[PDB]
C-alpha cells in the first residue's frame, strides 16, 4: 500500500 | 523532477 | 437600457472584439438579423465589421470583430441586452458519466489515459506570444489516470481553450461550453462533469453561460484561482451555480505558490489537495511529474463528483453539493493564512470521498 498523500487524503482505498 | 515510470516515483518517494 | 462592460484588470483586455448578449429568448434568425443590421449600419458610416460567430444553446448573441466607435450604436440595436469586451482566460468508478475538460492540448496517447480520453475536433486558441500538452495531460492524469487517478473507470471527452502558452479567450470558452450542450442535444448520455482549469477577470458573459449551462443538468467543476485573491473577483469561479475548488496542502495548510497561491472568500464552496500532485507527464508516455495549483485541486472534485454521480445518478445539483460538503473533512485548515475577515467567509471544507 504506496498510495500518493493527495489520493490517500481525498480517501481512496490502496 | 520526470519518472520516466510509475515504479521510478515509488523509490523516490 | 443596454450596457457595455469591459475586464476590470486592464493588461486582460483584447480590445477590438465584442461579445454582443441578446435577451433570452431571443431566435437565431433574429440575432443573425441583428448582426447583418449591425453590419449595415458599420457600413453605411464607414466601418469595417467580421462576424467571427453567432451563438445559440446557452446565449442568444453573436462575436464581432469591430472599432470601439460603434458600441453607441450597437448599444441601440433591438434585442440587445448587455456587450462585453473579450478578455483572457488563463491556466491554473465513475463509468456512466461523461467528464469534458475544457484546457490545453493533451496527450491521449499515454499509457495513464490511453482509451480513457477522446480528443474531440473543437480547438479555438488565441495566438501565441509536450510542454505545449503538459497542463491537459496532468489533470486528465488526476481525473482518471490508472495510477495515480482519481475516478479511474471514468472516461473522458477534452476541449481546446488553452494555447501552448496555457492563455485562452473569455469568447474561446464561450464557443467550447456552447459546443458540449449541442453535443448534449445531438447525442444524449447520462450525468455530466464539466472541469474549468483556467480563470480570468469577473465577466458577466461567462458567468450567464456558466449559469444556464448549471440549470440545464450539468456539473461545472472550477479553479478558484492562484492569485491569493477573493475568488469572486475572477470568473467562472464567481458563478454561483458553480464548484468553485481552493488548494490545500499535505500539512492542511492553503497552497503558496510564489509571491501568489490559492484564491479564498465566500465564492469558494470546498478545498481539495493542491500541491505535489503527481500526474501523467506528456514529456513521454509512461512519465510522471508533480505539479500544483487550484487546477489540480478542481481535477481531485472532478474526479469525487464522478464517483459520487456514477453511484447516485438521479441526483440534483443541489443534493450533489450537499454530499460534497457532507463528506468532506471539516475545520481542517489554517484559518490564520487567509485575510482576518476574509476567514468567516471562507469555508473550512477539505473534499473526501464517503467511507
Ligand atoms: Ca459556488
Amino acid at each position: 500500500c504506496r498510495l500518493p498523500w493527495n489520493l490517500q487524503r481525498i480517501g481512496l482505498p490502496c | 523532477t520526470v519518472f520516466t515510470s510509475w515504479e521510478e516515483y515509488l523509490d523516490w518517494v | 437600457t443596454a450596457t457595455f462592460h469591459r475586464c476590470a484588470k486592464d493588461p486582460w483586455r483584447l480590445p477590438g472584439t465584442y461579445v454582443v448578449v441578446l435577451k433570452e429568448e431571443t431566435h437565431l434568425s433574429q440575432s443573425e438579423r441583428t448582426a447583418r443590421r449591425l453590419q449595415a449600419q458599420a457600413a453605411r458610416r464607414g466601418y469595417l465589421t467580421k462576424i467571427l460567430h453567432v451563438f445559440h444553446g446557452l446565449l442568444p448573441g453573436f462575436l464581432v470583430k469591430m472599432s470601439g466607435d460603434l458600441l453607441e450604436l450597437a448599444l441601440k440595436l433591438p434585442h440587445v441586452d448587455y456587450i462585453e469586451e473579450d478578455s483572457s482566460v488563463f491556466a491554473q468508478g465513475g463509468s456512466l458519466v461523461e467528464v469534458y475538460l475544457l484546457d490545453t492540448s493533451i496527450q491521449s496517447d499515454h499509457r495513464e489515459i490511453e482509451g480513457r480520453v477522446m480528443v474531440t475536433d473543437f480547438e479555438n486558441v488565441p495566438e501565441e506570444d509536450s510542454k505545449c500538452d503538459s497542463h491537459g495531460t496532468h489533470l486528465a492524469g488526476v481525473v482518471s489516470g490508472r495510477d495515480a487517478g482519481v475516478a479511474k473507470g471514468a472516461s473522458m471527452r477534452s476541449l481546446r481553450v488553452l494555447n501552448c502558452q496555457g492563455k485562452g479567450t473569455v469568447s474561446g470558452t464561450l464557443i467550447g461550453l456552447e459546443f458540449i450542450r449541442k453535443s448534449q442535444l445531438v447525442q444524449p448520455v447520462g450525468p455530466l462533469v464539466v472541469l474549468l482549469p483556467l480563470a480570468g477577470g469577473y465577466s458577466r458573459v461567462l458567468n450567464a453561460a456558466c449559469q444556464r449551462l448549471a440549470r440545464a443538468g450539468v456539473v461545472l467543476v472550477t479553479a478558484a484561482g492562484n492569485f491569493r485573491d477573493d475568488a469572486c473577483l475572477y470568473s467562472p469561479a464567481s458563478a454561483p451555480e458553480v464548484i468553485t475548488v481552493g488548494a490545500t496542502n499535505a500539512q492542511d495548510q492553503p497552497v503558496t505558490l510564489g509571491t501568489l497561491g490559492t484564491n479564498f472568500g465566500r465564492c469558494v464552496d470546498l478545498f481539495a489537495p493542491g500541491e505535489d500532485i503527481i500526474g501523467a507527464s506528456s514529456d513521454c508516455s509512461t512519465c510522471f511529474v508533480s505539479q500544483s495549483g487550484t487546477s489540480q485541486a478542481a481535477a481531485h472534485v472532478a474526479g469525487i463528483a464522478a464517483m459520487m454521480l456514477s453511484a447516485e445518478p438521479e441526483l440534483t445539483l443541489a443534493e450533489l453539493r450537499q454530499r460534497l460538503i457532507h463528506f468532506s473533512a471539516k475545520d481542517v485548515i489554517n484559518e490564520a493564512w487567509f485575510p482576518e475577515d476574509q476567514r468567516v467567509l471562507t469555508p473550512n471544507l477539505v473534499a473526501a470521498l464517503p467511507p
